[PDB]
């Protein structure tokens, strides 16, 4: 993974591509990794999921001007269409996604 | 990984601002661990415990600007606390609990 392996991944993706911006010491992005993982499967058809560690890849958390993590940024066609923070249910999550979806 | 002097530290300071702020732990006392050792890891890092659930351009000169080292500006200025260490009663995440014990935090961060 890449700052540009990334870039090329959101220009040619054919559906939505959540991405969770995360780092390995903080509680709530932790706290978020099954459960993204619960809703990646639930909606395995309708968004890819990827997940990018901000303290490895700081060059792709700063195009994006993450701040708190985690950061969830939902695109469609390469473009954001949502962005959220912190943590919150899978429930939470499926609606939001389905939400910007439509 | 953090020192546990460091961790040692850090879980008794949260315990202690908690009960001065009057806010209280995560239900999920993993998220309260995780937080704690990224505090003690950025304190042995920067020498200061920067907030660890946040990106930064430039960890080492925040650390020296002072905004985000425990407890940070938001949370000193209004309990806002983005990494769930420190939740106000009324948050749908918030327990009862203003303890965090050191077997709570070897349990849950084990595999890290
Ligand atoms: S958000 Fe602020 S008060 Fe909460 S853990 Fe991070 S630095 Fe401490």
């Amino acid at each position: 993974q890449t700052f540009d392996s990334f870039e090329d991944l959101l220009v040619n993706s054919d559906k939505p591509v959540l991405v969770d911006y995360y780092a390995t010491w903080c509680g709530p992005s932790q706290f978020m990794v099954p459960i993204l993982n619960e809703v990646s499967e639930t909606l395995k058809d309708k968004i890819q999921v990827v997940k990018i560690d901000t303290e490895k890849y700081p060059s792709i958390a700063n195009k994006y001007k993450i701040e708190a993590l985690p950061t969830f940024i939902l695109f469609k066609d390469g473009e954001p269409c949502d962005r959220f923070e912190g943590a919150l249910t899978a429930k939470q999550l499926i609606q939001r996604i389905e939400d910007s979806l439509k | 990984e953090p020192s546990e002097k460091s961790v040692e530290i850090m879980r008794k300071f949260s315990e202690q601002y908690a009960r001065r702020s009057g806010t209280y732990f995560c239900v999920d006392k993993g998220v309260t661990s995780v937080v704690i050792k990224g505090l003690a890891e950025h304190k042995d890092s920067y020498g200061a415990p920067l907030c660890p659930c946040r990106h930064y351009d430039d960890k080492a000169a925040e650390v020296g600007q002072g905004f985000w080292n425990c407890p940070c500006v938001p949370m000193r200025e209004r309990k806002e606390c983005h990494c769930m260490l420190f939740l106000t009663p009324d948050n749908d995440f918030a327990g009862k609990d203003q303890t965090i014990t050191s077997d709570e935090i070897k349990e849950t961060t084990a595999n890290m």
